[PDB]
């Protein structure tokens, strides 16, 4: 057991010169018949199971067939903390039913719902869509049950629904709902559900040996890449692998990378399936992952942490660990958010080794030493209510009548500094009243399906008077940020410089591309000359079509229709006005230059001598074009790899515009 | 010279106004709505776990 501890390149490698049948074997099966007495007799119910034991696939089929839905009258809300999970196992669910995927089972997502008004059972969704339930139904009417899956992962938008749900229980008594999770403690579940009853699902789980690095490794990327052919090589199928890696940029770089090798050892090496999974990964692309592989192949599973936890690819004998979760970390005194990628706890480092033990006896491989896992690792995961902003969720709850916030009963308690932080943003972007009462900008910033400072800036183009009549570009500047990294193939300054020989800044650069695509009638062949996904470009215009008719709602277009009659733009005009909005949307996310580079304006946040990321391309103009630089730089995201970094990166030529647009922040600043 | 907000525990509002910023300021906001209600690192890229130019990654020998 102790010969465990093993060594990378182990040597380098040559070159020459029915469906129903399947459902019975899951394990939730053998318990359908308890767990059903047991979710009649009690109004909560926390279910515990091992990952892969069918509960998410198998549960809201087991309730539709005793008759909870009430023959379709009462529908039947399955909750999901990733998208992917949601998007793909309803998929599953469609074909074990045989319905077209919908109509009876269909998933609801915040920019593509799947779902018909009549024929809908039971709904796949998204833990924040949920939530926006509550804004149109207080009482969740229309659903018989509510599952929360996933509860162990304790997502912010988990945490509220549980507390939202603990309300409404004692004004309902024939609502349902079932926390399902992973086999993790729930003893703190059961105390807040006043000594809720636990049923425990018992896994077939086989040994995994896990194995440890001599000394810790300088890239864990090229570790792991040497891990999968030693593996490929030396070992015999079937055996599937495994790899978590922390984001989706890694996962391309990887895959490429591990695809150029295999076109070098070409015939002699067997065939590698390399199927990657992220957080934004197309519809297709999800298909693709839960095939079996075929006879004399390998299939190289690339991954976050929607394998870890929400979703099991069937077949997996190895595992590769390298211990990285990219996570976003929410600092109350400094207020702000940082995209940075930390070392994770033990808890979910041995649930990554689980998958392994599925199918057979696996193997784990870990890129750390074992010091660095007895002592250099955390033991359980912090919630993601210790680290949120938290001022879409206070808004939130101010439109649904939660006055106190802080007798409104948590499983975790938000910190005082970050109640407070979440309070003054509110205030500053005006969806908040000096009296404290919501106002109508407050009231028209939850209809959005987007963020409380996205929606200000949509506010502002279609109503502020220094900015008024720019709602057309600015639906379409907020639309291509979503979709941000899937916009390009290749790098970004290649396919930037067809499109406009001079762009300032990035939110200009993604209204030309649009523009120019659509000026092309939407052509596939546009995308393709001029170096844009065409894939991504859909969806964008997806998310375009939704903020469109969410602003019919509210009534910007129409505003914006008689502000374009008086006002008149011109070219240079336009783009001054869009930066003025996005000044009052983002005021926090404001750079002045300094002496040693740029830096953070806020008092409280200090200097942090942040740097602009390569990918933009207000670093493209530094180091080609002979422009200085600009003295304030807005940013739509912060990330931190060894210094912050900033993304999609505004340029704001005039001092005044600051002023003039969020006069309560930076009348002290400046 | 502290000031209390309390919520309204339940006739619109365009904007706030240009003077309701200088007679609750935005540091004096958050405190004020707290005692209404009762109140009152860096990783390098693809560094290992306990470690401390690209040199193209080709483990791949003739
Ligand atoms: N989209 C899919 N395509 C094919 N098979 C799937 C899909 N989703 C789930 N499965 C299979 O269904 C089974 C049930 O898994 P699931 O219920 O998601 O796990 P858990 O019990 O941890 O929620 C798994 O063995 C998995 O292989
Ligand atoms: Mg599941």
């Amino acid at each position: 057991r102790v010969k465990r501890t093993y060594e990378v390149t182990r040597d380098k490698y040559d070159y020459v010169f029915t469906i129903q049948e399947a459902r019975k074997l899951l394990p939730v099966h053998q318990y359908k018949d308890e767990l059903l007495q047991e979710i009649k007799k009690n109004q909560v119910l926390i279910i515990m199971g091992e990952t892969g034991s069918g509960k998410t696939t198998q549960l809201p089929q087991y309730l539709v067939e005793d008759g909870f839905t009430d023959q379709g009258k009462l529908q039947i809300a399955i909750t999901q903390p990733r998208r992917v999970a949601a998007t793909s196992v309803a998929a599953r669910v469609a074909d074990e039913m045989n319905v077209v995927l919908g109509k009876e089972v269909g998933y609801q997502i915040r920019f593509e719902d799947k779902t018909t008004p009549n024929k809908t059972v039971l709904k796949y969704m998204t833990d924040g869509m949920l939530l926006r339930e509550f804004l149109t139904d207080s009482k969740l009417s229309k659903y018989s049950c509510i599952m929360i899956d996933e509860a162990h992962e304790r997502t912010l938008a988990t945490d509220i629904l549980i507390g939202l749900l603990k309300d409404i229980l004692p004004q309902r008594p024939t609502l349902k709902l079932l926390i399902s999770s992973a086999t993790m403690n729930a003893k703190k579940f059961s105390e807040f559900f006043d000594n809720c009853p636990i049923f425990n699902v018992p896994g077939r789980r086989y040994p995994v040996d896990i194995h440890y690095t001599l000394q810790p490794e300088a890239n864990y990327i090229h570790a792991a890449i040497t891990t999968i052919f030693q593996i490929h090589t030396t070992q015999s199928l079937p055996g599937d692998i495994l790899v978590f890696l922390t984001g989706q940029e890694e996962i391309e770089r990887t895959k490429t990378k591990l695809e150029e090798i295999m076109s070098k050892l070409g015939s002699r090496t067997k065939q590698m399936i390399i199927t990657p999974i992220y957080a934004n990964l197309p519809q297709e692309q999800q298909l693709k992952i839960f095939q079996p592989t075929p006879e004399n192949c390998r299939k190289v599973v690339l991954a976050t942490n929607i394998a870890e936890t929400s979703l099991t690819i069937d077949g997996i004998r190895y595992v590769i660990d390298p211990g990285f979760v990219k996570e976003n970390s929410y600092v109350p005194s400094t207020g702000m958010t940082q995209l940075l990628t930390v070392p994770c706890s033990r808890a979910s480092v041995d649930q990554r080794a689980g998958r392994a033990g599925r199918v057979g006896p696996g193997k784990c491989f870990r890129i750390f030493t074992k010091w660095s896992y007895l002592h250099e690792l955390e033991l359980m995961p912090k919630p993601e209510i210790t680290r949120t902003n938290l001022s879409n969720t206070v808004l939130l709850l101010l439109s649904l009548g939660v006055t106190d916030l802080i007798k409104f009963p948590l499983m975790d308690k938000p910190s005082i500094p970050t109640l407070r932080k979440s309070l003054e943003n509110l205030y500053i972007l005006g969806a908040l009243n000096s009296k404290g009462t919501i106002t109508r900008l407050g009231k028209m910033m939850c209809e959005f399906p987007c963020e409380p400072e996205f929606a200000k800036v949509l506010y502002t183009a279609a109503t502020h008077e220094q900015c008024q009549g720019v709602l057309e570009e600015c639906l379409t500047i907020v639309s291509m940020l979503h979709e941000t990294p899937s916009l390009f193939i290749g790098q970004k300054r290649d396919a930037a410089a067809s499109v406009l020989s001079e762009v300032e800044s990035d939110h200009i650069l993604y209204l030309e591309i649009f523009n120019q695509w659509r000026n092309s009638k939407f052509s596939r062949s546009w995308c393709q000359d001029h170096k844009i996904q065409f894939k991504t470009m859909l969806r964008v215009r997806n998310i375009r079509n939704q903020l469109f008719r969410c602003s019919e709602k509210v009534g910007l277009v129409e505003k914006n229709d008689q502000a374009r009659m008086k006002i008149g733009n011109i070219a240079g005009y336009i783009n001054a006005r869009i930066t003025r909005c996005f000044i009052s949307g983002f005021p926090m996310n404001i750079v002045q230059l300094g002496p040693t580079g740029y830096q953070t304006m806020g008092r409280s946040s200090g200097g942090l001598n942040v740097s602009v990321h390569p990918t933009s391309i207000l670093f493209v103009n530094h180091k080609e074009k002979a422009q200085r630089p600009s003295k304030y730089v807005l940013y739509q995201q912060l990330m931190l790899t060894s210094k912050e970094f900033i993304r999609d990166c505004l340029v704001i030529p005039k001092e005044e515009w600051l002023i003039d647009m969020v006069p309560q922040i930076f009348k002290d600043l400046i | 010279k502290k000031l209390v907000i309390k919520l309204s525990e339940n006739p619109l509002v365009e904007y706030v106004t240009e003077k309701e910023y200088n007679e609750v300021p935005v540091e004096e906001f958050g405190d004020a709505l707290l005692r209404g209600m009762g109140w009152e690192q860096i990783h390098p890229d693809g560094l290992g776990i306990g470690a401390k130019e690209e040199a193209s990654f080709m483990p791949v020998v003739k």
